């Protein structure tokens, strides 16, 4: 898997170069906000049985059959099992999240997961309406004013929401 | 590729768990230290061309026997000087990259792993290229905490080829 | 599932060997049983509506405060408590089918894997389950070996509870 | 795998309902004849080697080249291996037999067989023959009124057909 | 099949290296010896007929039982006799082929795997076979190292019957 | 695997057969040739490492873009595995010598080969350049009249280029 500063060597050392003078403030800019970045990852992680309990109890409100007696979530173990998929994807958010980087995110994740949704029955769909309401959840906790140096993070909060309309989309 | 912060995820994922404090404190050590890694990062690479060139004279110093032998090993001719530039720029572009990436990660992957069969291969004495590394030390100019990435990254190379 | 059927299978095939008659004495000991849990099963399904509904009231005279305390685990609203009676027709609906199966693998299979990490996530207390199950067994009104069959089950569902 | 049992549970679990007059009834009824279905395994069982043996000898018969230098049954482990697997399908036909169900004879034995016998050369149709004639054999040993207490099996030794027949259906 | 050359192959093969000297000493020892091996096989070959019903002959005598007695894995009959004769002139073949081979491989993939679980099902005694086979070493008359060679596999064969 | 010897014999087994005259005669007089099969092999094998040293060298001074930052021999481990690949068919190519047969070679080393290439991007055709080099200089190596008794060696020669060519021949 590859952070930000990996991915800029891996193709420095593909044409031989040097790192340029853009690439070095390029680089030198992600250090900047790195500050902004830790608190995303630690907010969101911290509260992350929230942000899964509340977007798969709301999942289930809109899509009643998913907990119908027959329906892919009913029985504890496809609970269990939907449930874990959720913390998951949350997971591998968080880390690309620290990484500045989908690597991470495709590599260990996604590549593969639209293959076995649909070999096992899982509903595709749903999981996709299931990472949006994460998404929201943990932005909106990330990006919240209170308790911290006041500042701006759009960049991230908008970095944040590509990783999680990435993951809805190798499933969606 | 190992950066500390690739580091910090697989050490996480192996425990199948969200990112730690222990983990955001790491990395928020690179974050810190970032400002002196970088900035030998730039040095190096402003002076690449004089640093391999110092470097490969100061090889040719210590090893006079290298420009005179004969064999497609040695640079007693255009063809190995060259060779020897090339490789010595390597090393060099690996300590950059190291500087950038926050640890050996480039350098393990790009030159490190199969470095013994490739010295023992094509005959090429790992003494040489520590000669060149230790040129490279004592030229870059850096100082304060710059330096010091830069030459735990150099002698990191040493130790290899040791 | 692990039914007693299945379950000589499995150990005959795990093995790679025909039936034992081990195995055969085994399975004639789930016909002989089979009259007793017929007998549970077909009576706790005619009585399921009354049974649940009067294990809900008992949790919630029990408990009285997940009548009372705000909370989406609680059944202070309606779809609490239609929750709760889904939830406790669940269990019921279970010990039917290990009764039918002549043992613990469907409740093992669609409730009990997965229990423990249910009740922590949606913040469910075991006890209100204990509770109910522990009223469907003073009041299923059954006496013999019909009683002993059904009680296991559910005695099986309080300890996987405790 | 599924017995007749698991079989109903099952399917009204899918559909979240108590099990239905109909439904008792119906499963009641395997344990009417469940002595005999044991006498059935036990008869087969019993005679597993005879069985094996002799339908394998008759193979051996009707189709020489079998068992002339170069044929699929010839060198002594190939023979064993063949003599294997007329054992297997004997004994996944007595589980599914003892189940009441042939989920198991089609899981774990016949599941992909046929793809296999392709690739490796073993010749299906010689293989659905020797399970044909362990089925007239199997089913003469376990319906012989002989050494039992007389009564009707034809229900089972109906079903017990069945089993062998998809057997050789599967890689025939 | 194993062969001494196959063999020294596979040894290297499997510590990832070239063949040594050990190696290529060892198949220069049986090169050699290919030349004993190649004409007991050609007297072994060319007698083949003779030495089978001779062989099976001698079996007959040993074990009158086995041409009296009814029953499959008897020669009672035409075609019992045959398939013996048929299976002692496996048997030989197999001499041959190890011969030819410098080891035992042939004999013991085409007809020892298998065999004890052969004779088992279809209830040959292994007795009969040891017959035959010193039947056949008593009378290939070879002597010397032509005939050291064939004895070994066909004791071999006799061992592998024990 | 097979040797000559076994492929003889496992081809009489499939066809029921003593060995005929012919077949007699074909491996008594490979046998003639055993004392200089092991000469080619020691030969070879004893060379190796300049063999594939030289042939390497001489392949990228060719094929300058194999070594050049980005190129498939570039890096450290890339340049290893590129090395230990023609040491491999090396390896290889002295075994089936050994044998009087191209089974392991063809089991062990190329079956399944270029389609790993082509999975990983490895110039299947400059392979193929770098195998034509060891076998010139295998050859000349081997056919080299000095220190050894004086005789004919040019049956073995096109052998072993035979086997050469059937490697570059599995993945140009
Ligand atoms: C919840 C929102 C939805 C849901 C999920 C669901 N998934 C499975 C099964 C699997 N989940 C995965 C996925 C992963 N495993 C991993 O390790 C990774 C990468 C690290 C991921 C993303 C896999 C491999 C499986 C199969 C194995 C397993 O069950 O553990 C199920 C269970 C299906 C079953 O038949 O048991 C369920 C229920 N279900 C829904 O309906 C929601 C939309
Ligand atoms: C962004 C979504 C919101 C925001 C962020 C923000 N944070 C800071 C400053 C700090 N953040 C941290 C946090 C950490 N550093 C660590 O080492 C760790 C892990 C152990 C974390 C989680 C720290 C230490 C600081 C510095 C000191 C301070 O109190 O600020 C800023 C200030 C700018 C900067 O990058 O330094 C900002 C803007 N603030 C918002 O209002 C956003 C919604
Ligand atoms: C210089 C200190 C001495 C010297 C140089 C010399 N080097 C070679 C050839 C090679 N050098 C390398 C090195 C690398 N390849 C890589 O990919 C990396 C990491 C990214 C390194 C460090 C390699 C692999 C070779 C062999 C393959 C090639 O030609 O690229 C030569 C020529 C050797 C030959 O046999 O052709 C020479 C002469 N020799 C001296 O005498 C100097 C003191
Ligand atoms: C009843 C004694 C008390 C009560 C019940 C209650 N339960 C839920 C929610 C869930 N209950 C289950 C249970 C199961 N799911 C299954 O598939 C099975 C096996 C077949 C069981 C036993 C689950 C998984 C949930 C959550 C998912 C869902 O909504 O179905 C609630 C709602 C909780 C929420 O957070 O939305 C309630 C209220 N609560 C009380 O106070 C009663 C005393
Ligand atoms: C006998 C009547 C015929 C015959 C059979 C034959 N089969 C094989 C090899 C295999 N058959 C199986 C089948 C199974 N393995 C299992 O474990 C199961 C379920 C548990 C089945 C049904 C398999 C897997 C193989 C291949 C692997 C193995 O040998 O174990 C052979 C051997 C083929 C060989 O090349 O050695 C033979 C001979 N051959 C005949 O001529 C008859 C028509
Ligand atoms: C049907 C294929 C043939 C047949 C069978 C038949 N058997 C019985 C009765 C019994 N069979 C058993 C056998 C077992 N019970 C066990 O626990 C075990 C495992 C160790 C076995 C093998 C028993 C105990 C009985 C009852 C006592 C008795 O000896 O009768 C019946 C009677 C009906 C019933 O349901 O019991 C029948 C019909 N009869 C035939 O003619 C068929 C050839
Ligand atoms: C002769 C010494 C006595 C004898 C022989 C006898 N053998 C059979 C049947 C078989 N013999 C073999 C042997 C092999 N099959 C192989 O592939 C190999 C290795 C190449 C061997 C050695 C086998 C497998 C069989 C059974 C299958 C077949 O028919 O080929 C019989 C008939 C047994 C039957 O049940 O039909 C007999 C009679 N019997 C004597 O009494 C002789 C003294
Ligand atoms: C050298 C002339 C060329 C070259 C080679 C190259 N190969 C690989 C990688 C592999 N090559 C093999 C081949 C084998 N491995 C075996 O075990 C066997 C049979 C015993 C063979 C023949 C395989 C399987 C690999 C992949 C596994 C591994 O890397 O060890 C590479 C590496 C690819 C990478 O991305 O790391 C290379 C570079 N490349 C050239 O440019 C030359 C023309
Ligand atoms: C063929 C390419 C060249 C050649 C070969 C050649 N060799 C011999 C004779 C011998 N060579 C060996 C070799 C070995 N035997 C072993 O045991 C081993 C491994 C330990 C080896 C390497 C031996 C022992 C001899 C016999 C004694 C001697 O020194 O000659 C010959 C002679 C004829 C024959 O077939 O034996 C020949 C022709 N010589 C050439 O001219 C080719 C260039």
């Amino acid at each position: 898997m590859l952070d930000a500063f990996a991915k800029v060597v891996s193709q420095a050392d593909a044409k031989g170069e040097f790192l340029s003078n853009a690439q070095f403030d390029a680089l030198s800019n992600m250090v900047k906000d790195g500050s902004k970045r830790l608190d995303t990852v630690n907010r969101i992680t911290s509260n992350a049985s929230t942000i899964v309990a509340n977007a798969a109890r709301a999942l289930f409100e809109e899509q009643p059959q998913l907990i119908q007696p027959g329906g892919n979530a009913y029985t504890n173990r496809r609970m269990a099992a939907c449930l874990r998929d959720m913390e998951i994807i949350l997971r591998y958010v968080t880390y690309a999240t620290l990484a500045g980087d989908s690597s991470v995110l495709d590599d260990r994740c996604l590549n593969g997961l639209r293959e076995t949704y649909q070999a096992l029955g899982v509903p595709g769909s749903s999981v996709a309406a299931g990472v949006q309401k994460m998404k929201e959840a943990a932005i909106a906790i990330a990006n919240d004013p209170n308790g911290i140096t006041k500042g701006d993070c759009s960049a991230l909060m908008s970095e944040v929401a590509s990783y999680f309309d990435r993951a809805a989309a190798a499933v969606g | 590729m190992k950066t500390p912060i690739t580091e910090a995820i697989a050490a996480a994922d192996t425990q199948g768990r969200f990112l730690s404090n222990t983990e955001l404190q790491a990395v928020n050590g690179r974050f810190e230290r970032a400002a002196a890694s970088m900035e030998a990062a730039r040095a190096l690479t402003n002076n690449a061309q004089q640093l391999i060139d110092g470097a490969a004279n100061a090889v040719y110093q210590k090893f006079p026997y290298t420009t005179q032998m004969s064999g497609a090993n040695y640079a007693s001719d255009s063809r190995g000087k060259s060779k020897c530039a090339r490789d010595i720029g390597y090393y060099l572009r690996m300590v950059t990259y190291c500087l950038v990436a926050g640890g050996t990660g480039p350098m393990d992957e790009y030159l490190i792993a199969g470095l013994d069969e490739i010295n023992r291969t094509f005959d090429l004495s790992p003494s040489w290229y520590v000669e060149a590394l230790k040129y490279i030390k004592a030229n870059h100019g850096l100082s304060g905490q710059a330096a010091n990435e830069a030459n735990t990254y150099i002698d990191y190379a040493i130790n290899a080829l040791s």
